[PDB]
RNA sequence: GCUAAACCUAGCCCCAAACCCACUCCACCUUACUACCAGACAACCUUAGCCAAACCAUUUACCCAAAUAAAGUAUAGGCGAU
RNA sequence: AGCUACCUAAGAACAGCUAAAAGAGCACACCCGUCUAUGUAGCAAAAUAGUGGGAAGAUUUAUAGGUAGAGGCGACAAACCU
RNA sequence: UCCUCCGCAUAAGCCUGCGUCAGAUUAAAAAACUGACAAUUAACAGCCCAAUAUCUACAAUCAACCAACAAGUCAUUAUUACCCUCACUGUCAACCCAACACAGGCAUGCUCAUAAGGAAAGGUUAAAAAAAGUAAAAGGAACUCGGCAAAUCUUACCCCGC
């Protein structure tokens, strides 16, 4: 049986959600975004 | 011959005979100029320019005077789409003379005046399609684009 | 083409609620 | 590198190459001292033509033909048709002697032949 | 000759066709079509059969099939089944609407009473002198198969035989005489030929 | 990007055909058979895992044990190497001795 | 003549020449030999008059009139070889009991695969024949794991194909379950 | 000096180094054959 | 709004069952795929090593013809690793 | 061993000037690569320009063949063997 | 107007790779691209010899005179056998080895100077720095590790290895 991940879309407008205010990369690029929210947080 | 063990000889042998053969030849128009007296054929790979001699006058009664050949390599140059070269298949040209003063020019086989045929042609979509056109015409440029349809 | 049904439902809400914010109704 | 997969020809490799290998014709003859080439008369194929003059029989046959039943010819078919007539007759008259096979066409050998079936010896 | 890939789309155009080579070019991979088996024994619709139209625009009609295209388990119905298209149609050109037909599947077309002109049920039997036939399961009358142009093209009817057609009484004609010789050793006797040379073994291996 | 834009096809389940309505049937073939059938020869697959269990290295010596002289040579090789590997893996490397 | 190689002038430029059927085989079996022999040289002249046309119709980028006519001569010479070829393996037959004309053998070749191996025609005996005698007609040990290999793909390949075929013909039962009965 | 050009083409040596004729002539060469064979190759020798 | 995105088939995997594969006319061991000359040339013969032993040097499992069990027992071994 | 090292068979090239015994000098073709600059993802995975060493010889070079990795080959640089 | 390495042939290699037509659009910018159709013709070249015995000391170098050593590429006879006569293949190109339409590699003949073969500048401006040149007052190695590079066209010596 292979799994495999589906709604990661979902998990990552979970971040992207907060980020969008945000300015520059940081705020659409998971990987970037993903550190400025933890810290806005 | 093509494709057909040949009997071996020794010597003090019968003659070699071919009753039917599978060599069949086309007479091809000349891509240069050529001298009145020469015509051009492509003939099988395996067909050698003794045979060629007998094959016309043993089969048309042509008198021959010379035979000469050569062997035209096909373009091995282009791909299909994977990349695969596609060869266009080699052929042997060969040129005949002509021997009691005979003199030869290819015909022209397709006369324009008979690819005109006079009969009337009456199908019905081809006479519609032509029919419907000339009763169309151009949009009139002072109507400014309005449906021409509706008699008001 | 990945095996499943939930994130393809789930994905069909959500454009949906995009068309109706793109478009919305009277 | 060299090409692998095309044909090889005549017309690749140096001039030893080029002009060893052929395309497929029957020689007609043998080189001498000299490269002096000799043509054997009997090893060039004569073609047997026949004479057409007042020939019934055309390239196409007309459509008006009445359809027939595809039969191949067999040995059998072939024997109860060309040798049976014979030696029945003979079997009834009492002159049908089982050891003297060749009367009714039966080769025992074909050495001697101009035209050996086996192995076949003649061109098409 | 024949080059069709393993799953080639049979259309609406012939394979080979200027049509079919633009909509099935070499490497074209569609999806297959999932077709029923039907086997060649068990069809029952051919060029010219009435057939009524039981789905569609024109469910309910009935027309001849004009065309029959097996590997789609298809039936064009002449005339029905028909949307529109336009054709001749250049730049300038508006173009010439025309009716044109889309195929329908066997399952949706109904083979039509021989006499009742009422769509009915056929199964293949045999009859006194075992001839296999379309008899309907209905009524029992057994529907005809038609007679469509040849493929062809040729009317034996309208033949006349050209000045490089063998005549039937040549055709017909029999001078084969059965005999224990070869084509090679009868011409040689026929055109006098005489070799006297006999022929030295040769070494087979 | 990585999510499908339409629903896949609906997928219907018969409940109720003959492979689901019979399932389990003859599980006590044993104990109310008088025991003349054990319930692992119900057991349908290959022959050298019928009634038996395992972890992937014994699988492995056991298929080669049983089947091995009829293995297509690629086959049996690498059966040859994934024995020696889990042999390796399992008797000399890991968090606990 | 060299105007064998042509159409008859009138027929330069039509569209369509009408042209009869093609030599049924079992026509041809009514025939003599003598008059299949002539026949073939009927068709021998017709090929080579259409062989021209369709070349030349390439030349000038026409469509070739009445393409069939080709397709019949061919159909119609390759019926006369079959006939022609059907009596003299009947007559081979009868007279020699060999089913085949050309001599030959089953060899083992150095790659050890099963050929049949169609004997050449010689002036010496074989066992004097320098050339001849470096086939090797054997093959070694060292080929037999190749044979296992190429067997054993031979049945990956008739596997996966007996497999397809049954996963195939189960979505047909789904896709048509009317189909099952 | 500048190198890449090693390769310095000849029929004769291509046909002598790695023809049919040349692989035949080895039992090792005839297995260059066969798993050239095996593995399907359009080429199996020069 | 572009570039894109999306797809469900092609086939494949593991089993089971069953012991597979030829010439198709012509060509092909010589420079394979090359119609057609005076030869003799002929096959067999212990794997090793990585690695483990925390080095390495004796030693270090490798289907060999019934699943299970006897048994990781008798036994072998720098009596160590195994 | 189509490069390169060495070898085998059978080829080829070497102008002019001086000197005239010639592994003599000057100097082209040709072979090499001293020094400088350029270039350093180049024109080039080693080049270009100039300047150089040799240039009838232990010369240079075309062709085919030979020696094979526990090995070859080597006017030993542990060189060269795609 | 300017260049000229060159160029033309053969060999080897390559294998249709700037012919025509019709397409698209031609090329590190704007046909050598696609598809059809053509095409290289043997005298040059390649492809060769019936047997058995036997014969074959005396270079080449303008081969003469001289003079050599490293001592060399070119030859038959005897007797048998031997009527039979022009097949087959190469023949194109703006080309090959260097991942390239690569300043490299590439044997022979002939011309070289050319009768043959080619174009250094897309347009402009005319800063730095950089590259390649030419010229340079007075001085003339004061430069520098060193006269490196340039210029000129020198002398004498030391070490090492003949
Ligand atoms: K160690
Ligand atoms: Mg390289
Ligand atoms: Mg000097
Ligand atoms: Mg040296
Ligand atoms: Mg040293
Ligand atoms: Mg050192
Ligand atoms: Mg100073
Ligand atoms: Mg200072
Ligand atoms: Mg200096
Ligand atoms: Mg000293």
């Amino acid at each position: 049986l292979r799994n495999r991940v589906t709604d990661r879309y979902f998990r990552i407008q979970e971040v992207l959600k907060h980020a969008r205010h945000f300015r520059g990369r940081k705020n659409r690029c998971y990987r970037l975004a993903v550190r400025t929210v933890i810290r806005a947080f | 011959a093509r494709n057909v063990v040949y009997p071996l000889y020794r010597l003090g042998g019968p003659q070699l005979r071919v009753f039917r053969t599978n060599f069949f030849i086309q007479l091809v128009r000349p891509g240069v100029a050529q001298p009145e007296d020469t015509v051009q054929f492509r003939i099988p790979m395996e067909m050698t320019r003794v045979d060629l001699r007998n094959y016309l006058e043993g089969i048309y009664n042509v008198p021959v005077a010379a035979v000469r050949t050569r062997v035209q390599h096909g373009s091995n140059k282009r791909r299909d789409h994977r990349n695969v070269r596609i060869k266009k298949p080699d052929y042997k040209v060969a040129y005949v003379q002509l021997a009691h003063g005979q003199t030869f020019t290819f015909p022209d086989l397709f006369p324009e005046k008979d690819e005109s045929p006079e009969g009337s042609a009456a199908d019905d979509l081809y006479s519609m399609l032509e029919e419907e056109r000339q009763q169309r015409q151009s949009s009139d440029p002072r109507r400014g684009g309005v449906p021409s349809w509706f008699g008001l | 083409v990945k095996k499943g049904f939930r994130a393809a439902f789930r994905f069909q809400k959500e454009l949906e609620r995009q068309r109706l914010l793109r478009c919305p109704p009277p | 590198g060299a090409d692998r997969m095309s044909k090889w020809t005549s017309k690749r490799g140096p001039r030893s190459f080029r002009g060893r290998k052929g395309r497929g014709a029957k020689g007609i003859g043998f080189l001498t001292s000299g490269w002096r080439f000799v043509q054997i008369k009997e090893m060039v194929p004569e073609f047997v033509v026949p004479d057409l003059t007042g020939f019934k029989l055309k390239p196409y046959v007309s459509y008006l033909a009445p359809e027939s039943e595809e039969t191949p010819l067999t040995a059998a078919q072939l024997f109860s048709e060309a040798v049976a007539p014979a030696i029945e007759k003979d079997f009834k008259d009492g002159t049908f002697d089982p050891d003297n096979l060749e009367k009714y066409g039966f080769e025992p050998t074909q050495e001697g032949k101009l035209f050996q079936l086996y192995p076949r010896n003649f061109l098409r | 000759k024949v080059t069709l890939p393993p799953h080639y789309r049979y259309g609406m155009s012939p394979p080979g066709s200027v049509a079919d080579k633009r909509k099935n070019p070499p490497w074209i991979r569609r999806r297959p079509v999932v077709v029923e088996p039907i086997s060649d024994e068990d069809w029952y619709l051919f060029c010219g059969d009435t057939v009524e139209i039981l789905e569609g625009k024109d469910a309910g009609k009935q027309g001849k099939v004009v065309q029959v295209i097996r590997q789609r388990n298809w039936v064009v119905v002449g005339g029905l089944n028909t949307h529109y298209r336009y054709i001749g149609k250049t730049m300038d050109y508006r173009g010439t609407m025309i009716p044109s037909e889309a195929p329908l599947l066997h399952r949706q077309v109904k083979l039509v009473d021989p006499m009742d002109r009422k769509p009915t049920e056929i199964e293949w039997r045999f009859t006194e002198a075992g001839e296999r036939v379309r008899v309907s399961t209905r009524s029992g009358r057994i529907i005809p198969k038609p007679e469509f142009p040849r493929a062809d093209g040729i009317v034996p009817e309208t033949w006349i035989d050209g000045p490089k057609d063998t005549s039937v009484e040549d055709a017909l004609e029999r001078t084969y005489v059965p005999c224990l010789k070869t084509l090679q050793e009868e011409v040689m006797e026929a055109m006098g030929i005489k070799e006297t040379r006999k022929y030295k073994k040769v070494y087979w291996y | 990007i990585g999510i499908r834009l339409t629903l896949p096809p609906p997928k219907v389940v018969d409940r109720w055909n003959e492979k689901r309505a019979m399932f389990g049937v003859y599980d006590n073939i044993g104990i109310l058979g008088n025991f003349e059938k054990h319930p692992k020869e119900l057991i349908r697959g290959p022959i050298w895992l019928r009634g038996w269990k395992g972890n992937e290295l014994q699988r492995c010596i056991r298929k080669r044990k049983m089947v091995g002289s009829r293995m297509f040579a690629d086959d049996l090789h690498n059966l040859n190497k994934r024995i020696r590997y889990l042999y390796k893996h399992f008797n000399r490397h890991g968090k606990f001795r | 003549g060299l105007e064998e190689f042509f159409d008859d002038p009138k027929n330069w430029g039509q569209e369509k020449v009408k042209s009869g059927a093609a030599w049924t085989c079992q026509q041809l079996r009514n025939k003599s030999n003598e008059d299949l022999h002539k026949l073939w040289y009927v068709l021998l002249k017709e090929r080579n008059m259409l062989l021209t046309l369709e070349q030349e119709a390439k030349r000038q980028r026409l469509p070739m009139p009445s393409p069939e006519r080709l397709d019949k001569v061919v159909d119609s010479m390759d019926a006369l070889d079959k006939v022609v070829q059907e009596r003299e393996d009947a007559l081979r037959l009868l007279q020699t009991g060999q089913e085949r004309a050309r001599p030959g053998a089953w060899r083992r070749d150095i790659f050890g695969r099963i050929i049949w191996h169609k004997f050449k025609q010689w002036v010496i005996p074989w066992h004097l024949n320098k050339r001849y005698n470096r086939k090797r007609f054997f093959a070694l040990p060292y080929v037999d794991h190749f044979l296992r290999l190429e067997r054993e793909k031979r049945a990956r390949i008739k596997a996966r194909k007996e497999n397809l075929e049954r996963k195939k013909a189960k979505i047909l039962l789904k896709k048509f379950p009317h189909l099952a009965e | 000096k500048a190198r890449g050009n090693e390769y310095q083409p000849s029929n004769i040596k291509r046909k002598n180094k790695h023809g049919w004729v040349r692989r035949l002539s080895t039992p090792a060469g005839v297995q260059v054959i066969l798993r050239r064979m095996l593995k399907g190759r359009k080429s199996l020798s020069h």
